[PDB]
């Protein structure tokens, strides 16, 4: 019945804190929302770098909120030439029924929060993400990410139709960093990812020899 | 559209069932069929997912993997069922999907085809024991349903 | 040769500062770019309560640079209940040729500088200027605009694309506040708005006697 | 294109002309046609738009009166003439549209449609006499274009 107005959200370091739009579509019964914080390896934080408000909020029904992110001083400490990751979650306890051998279905939603330090802040629309290299290796390909940003890699065939289209198994490359992905092997691999707004965008690569790199 | 707008993102899912309540009912203790040594009766349910253009020109967000589903609760009797809340004693409950993979409390659901191109995903549950002496009564149980997006 | 990335700016009052992105597209020769603030009456401000920085500044052949704008504390002192109207100015300064008998043309770009207070912030593509009222009169149409903030009339017709087309004086109309246009009578008046990206949309009027309002 | 995207505007107008000085040659002082009771030979320069998307379906910015041009200057021996700098005496300058309406300093230009589907705004200037003796000698003047958005 809760839901959240977006599938990642970018925090602005240049900024003290901002808002998400969350809603109870459901237009009959009343939904709890409970918010929540997680670092980069899904473990619960209370107190900070980054906070969310209210951590739990009644909803009409229909209702409309929002919830807002903010951080502590000890954000600081965080890195400032390159993202961090932190996981946003939005779960909702439904209306408790009475009713006999009942099961009942909560959503979770969680989503990725990019905290994005003012150093490296981007213009809309910008793209760093076709700077990735691929690199051919035994079973596939060696992704390679320079840029101070998390690319979310969910395609990658010999063809624009197969990126976007294709099976492949979604892998996240942390800033400055790079991993192995099983691939068979193409003449002028494409690749897909996500952007900053839920878009899934097509870059086109060309190779020399084992190193493959965007189109120019 | 417009050639200059605002920033229009792709929202997360909302999740919708038939019940108001996001419930199913699993009607009463299947005590005949559990004792027989079989399993209770089979209950359909379906979650669909809206306002997130979960279908795409050849695919969706879940068999892409752009989301990964998990059933969360409490473990059973062996990985393969949930607990059960309430005064019945004895059972513990399963999950299905449209394939047969049996959820696990806590492990992300296998990718796979979606059938009948719904923008919906279904499930089946079904009561089960758990090896312990079978004492009717009413039983209850809150499942998370999490959505994680790529 | 120096040029600005937008037609008209929306400082958020729930922000400190903002930037502007200004080019020399000149790829030849250097120019020199002034900025500076207006207030509503076009007359210029330098001590707040928004500035402009730097007020002057050199750019290479080709450079890309920005401006930035922020606030004094005596910004508490406007309105927090509908915008205030200020107007940015760009204004460039040719490099000095020596030639003689010459005339040297050295382009200034205003848009109006919108300050858009916290308490009445909008979500993006959000739509006020659907509450225009439009009142027949001798002459032409009193237009009301009761939402809190200021709205351009670029075209009034009696069809979509006389809105777009048709030859009209456009209009700018405070925040709460109404004015009066010579117009012709339309059945079913068609409005047509600049919004904050630079963009047209056409409204569909409707009316009963003299009071034409919004397509519900 | 894409259905989910970041925030994309109208960009200004960046002014553009044939010499990379953005200068008009006005050639010698034309002694010899003012004395006779002329003015000087025309001299046509283009100011062309771009970036803007000037032009669009039916229309373009200056026509429809979305983006409104002023010369900015020191006003000459009349409201219809511009003063010049420089040791030459005895001469102003003057502006014109494709239309024959004198530009007056400070003054906005009136809204007038284009000819030639062009996306450029094109003037012409000439030297007249302000009411003083004429000195030959040469001369400079620096104007501002001003646009103003709507
Ligand atoms: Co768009």
């Amino acid at each position: 019945a809760v839901s959240l107005d977006r599938t990642r959200a970018v925090f602005d370091g240049s900024e003290k804190s901002m808002t998400l739009d969350i809603s109870n579509d459901n237009k009959q019964l009343p939904y709890l929302a409970q918010a929540w914080i997680e670092n980069e390896n899904q473990e619960k934080i209370i107190t900070g770098p980054v906070i969310a408000t209210p951590p739990v909020q009644r909803l009409e029904p229909g209702a409309k909120s929002m919830v807002r992110l903010s951080t502590t001083p000890d954000i600081s400490k965080l890195p400032q030439d390159r993202e961090s990751l932190f996981y946003f979650n939005l779960r909702e306890i439904p209306p408790r029924s009475e009713k006999a051998n009942v099961l009942q279905i909560a959503l979770q939603t969680k989503i990725k929060l990019f905290y994005r330090p003012a150093a490296i802040k981007t213009r809309p629309n910008e793209v760093w993400q076709d700077q990735l290299i691929l690199n051919k290796v035994s079973g596939g390909y060696r992704i390679e990410n320079p840029t101070p940003y998390y690319v979310t890699v969910i395609g990658l065939g010999g063809s624009e139709k197969q990126a976007e289209e294709g099976e492949f198994e979604t892998v996240m490359l942390s800033p400055r960093s790079e991993q192995t992905v099983k691939s068979a092997n193409y003449n002028t691999p494409y690749l897909s990812y996500i952007n900053d707004y839920g878009g899934r965008p097509v870059l086109s690569f060309i190779c020399n020899g084992s190193r493959c790199s965007v189109k120019k | 559209r417009a050639a200059f707008h605002g920033e229009v993102v792709r929202p997360a899912c909302t999740l919708a069932m038939e019940d108001a309540w996001q419930i199913i009912d699993m009607g009463e203790t299947p005590v005949r069929d559990l004792q027989n040594g079989f399993s209770g009766p089979e209950r359909k349910f379906s979650l669909r997912l809206r306002n997130c253009e979960f279908n795409s020109q050849g695919g969706n967000l879940f068999s892409d993997s752009r989301i990964r589903v998990t059933f969360d609760g409490v473990r059973g009797e062996t990985p393969d069922k949930f607990n059960l809340s309430g005064q019945a004693k004895g059972i513990n409950l399963q999950i299905a999907d449209v394939r047969g993979n049996i959820a696990r409390a806590g492990k992300v659901m296998p990718a796979i085809p979606l059938t009948g191109n719904e923008e919906a995903l279904d499930y089946t549950l079904r009561i089960v024991r758990n090896g312990k002496k079978l004492e009717a009564g009413n039983y209850f149980a809150v499942l998370g349903f999490r959505v994680d997006y790529e």
